[PDB]
RNA sequence: ACGGAAGGGCACCACCAGGAGUGGAGCCUGCGGCUUAAUUUGACGGGGAAACUCACCAGGUCCAGACACAAUAAGGAUUGACAGAUUGAGAGCUCUUUCUUGAUUUUGUGGGUGGUGGUGCAUGGCCGUUCUUAGUUGGUGGAGUGAUUUGUCUGCU
RNA sequence: AUUAUUGCUCUUCAACGAGGAAUUCCUAGUAAGCGCAAGUCAUCAGCUUGCGUUGAUUACGUCCCUGCCCUUUGUACACACC
């Protein structure tokens, strides 16, 4: 797994060589020793072999000596620290360390920047490791995807975490002082919050999306003030999203709505008076 | 501790034998415990 | 020619050293290094308790970020303060014994000094 | 070597058909995290558990040095039986006695005694793991200057 | 025994109206329901390992994914050209 600490053991040179193996494994399968010696743009065996010893000791690389075929294998940690080094260069992350959100294809940590403003890190682990090209590649494409979806969600006004950065399969996002529908006990204006959560699914099917899974743990609720009680309805849902043209968009949309109403019925004992928005009205709305 | 190898750990304190599991597995055949099933 | 005038010798000069006028450069900065020494007290399979490098816990707080290097050629960092006596827990690159020395490197700016002509 | 060419097995740590569920709840318990003077620590540790186990904390105690060597010392260098002074949180700790004293020296120096000083080299060996050998090996023969090859195969099983 | 070891008496009666993405385990005296005994043990389980009691549904298929292999084959990229 992820041990961010170890990254502050590496120098300019160890990152240089690790980068060289990153350019050399995306060109050839198993990068041999001379490939790393010649591509790294280094001086001698001194710097490169010392660097590789560091990376191999700190589990960023694996030595594959296949019947005279000497080569190397970049582990997930290597990719992690290269994205993280790219972000250290792009002045986006400065410290890491507090795990809230252990997803299947996503790990969520708590990070910080130069200024001290708290943020969140969603790295993507497809298959967690028997590394081929597809695991790393599709994790990279996964976070690309989710960051682009996220950027289009922040751009169009939706209350969705502002995407700051997409370092490969890793994504830096805004920390949101919120609480999920489980941890929430009661609200001062439950009908307004329902109106909000329905108007949102309306505008989402107006954009062309149907976030198939709109449950209780999905919806975060950020509090801005304690005297006046200001709420904000954050929603984490992107790879489970289903476009408005798919054959099955109907019961997905109406499952979202039925879940909104069923939770608002149980936890806050507030049933909706206006009829729930069907798929058809939103099929014309887009 | 295990009255064989200076070990606080592994102790089978049962029946007053006090051998850690590692040494007791070795001395098992000399004590009387044999492999049947 | 570098020398120090000694009255006792025949030549009233002690010839110290020689060399050349190299550079008219200010860009050369000189950092006085300062090493702090500490003994690695106790050992756990990843965490080493280190002894006698501080004597207050707040002092240990003050130097948290600063890297720890061992003359055995190994890197590391501090974790947290153990006692009220400055003991501090630490993580490292390799496995270190009680024969190693954990050390800190701190640096200060050193400034060139004014010169006066010499006669007689 | 490698394949992400294809082909077979052959499997509830795979899928079908289900069965019971878990994930939602309270509580338990372990891991992380934070907090801490310490919240010992490994990655189940027989790791069950207020003293013990404690390996971690805040303080209070002892016991140091083999010896060598230089002064002191018997008209005193200082070791043992006690009682009160004690004495702080609990013990010691010191000095006035009745007393043993009686060289165990007290003090200061040095290379190392002490290695009930731990780290490393060589050597013998015991416990833990693997190719967890579950298709290999070599021997003659043939072919090739040679790396190598045939055996170790079309078939069918 | 304070930060309550545990047991007993009265009282307080919180959450929790079959549970989202997902995922574990299982083919006959087996799953599941149920307790008991023994290890830890001075006090205790909700810990573990056995035991007996009650005792189903569904396969007896397949390589769909998960792996594990074993073949066949092209080949080191025998580090081919850009
Ligand atoms: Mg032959
Ligand atoms: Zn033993």
């Amino acid at each position: 797994k992820l041990d961010t600490s170890h990254m502050r053991y590496l120098t300019t040179d160890d990152f240089r060589v690790l980068q060289a193996v990153e350019q050399g494994s995306r060109s050839h399968e198993v990068v041999p020793t001379p490939l790393i010696h010649q591509i790294s743009g280094m001086r001698s065996q001194s710097g490169t072999n010392r660097a590789i010893s560091d990376l191999a000791k700190l589990s960023l690389i694996s030595k594959m000596r296949n019947v005279k075929y000497d080569g190397y294998r970049l582990t997930y940690n290597g990719i992690d620290y290269l994205a993280l080094k790219t972000m250290l260069n792009r002045d986006t992350v400065y410290s890491v360390g507090n795990t809230i959100g252990v997803g299947k294809e996503s790990d969520i940590y708590k990070v910080s920047d130069k200024n001290g403003n708290p943020r969140v890190m969603k790295i993507h682990r497809l298959g967690r490791s028997n590394q081929g090209a597809n695991w790393m590649h599709l994790s990279r494409l996964a976070a690309n995807k989710e960051y682009q979806f996220m950027s289009m969600l922040y751009s169009k006004g939706f209350k969705v975490p502002e995407p700051f950065d997409n370092s490969r399969h890793i994504v830096v996002m805004e920390l949101i002082e919120g609480y999920p529908m489980r941890r929430l006990r009661k609200h001062k204006n439950i009908p307004k919050l329902y109106s909000d959560l329905m108007c949102f699914i309306v505008d989402l099917a107006n954009s062309g999306l149907i976030h198939c899974d709109f449950n209780e743990f999905n919806i975060m609720i950020k509090d801005k003030l304690e005297d006046e009680n200001d709420c904000g309805f954050v929603v984490i849902d992107f790879p489970q999203c289903i476009s408005i043209q798919h054959q099955d968009a109907d019961y997905y949309f109406q499952r979202d709505v039925d879940c909104i109403r069923r939770f608002f019925k149980k936890k806050l004992k507030y049933e909706p008076k206006p009829d729930s928005s069907m798929l058809d009205t939103e099929g014309f709305g887009d | 501790q295990c009255r064989v190898c200076s070990s606080h750990t592994g102790l089978i304190r049962k029946y007053g034998l006090n051998i850690c599991r590692q040494c007791f597995r070795e001395k098992a055949n000399d004590i009387g415990f044999n492999k049947f099933r | 020619i570098f020398f120090k005038p000694s009255p006792t010798d025949a030549k009233n000069i002690e010839l110290i050293g020689h060399g050349t006028f190299l550079n008219a450069d200010h860009s050369r900065i000189l950092a006085k290094r300062a090493i702090l020494t500490g003994h690695p007290f106790r050992f756990h399979k990843t965490v080493v308790t280190v002894r006698y490098m501080f004597f207050r816990p707040e002092d240990v707080e003050w130097f948290k970020s600063i890297p720890l290097f061992t003359k055995s050629g190994r890197s590391g960092f501090i974790k947290e303060s153990l006692g009220t006596h400055g003991y501090f827990k630490a993580t490292f690159d390799g496995k270190l014994s009680a024969q190693d020395v954990v050390a800190m490197s701190l640096y200060k700016r050193m400034w060139p000094m004014p010169s006066l002509p010499w006669n007689g």
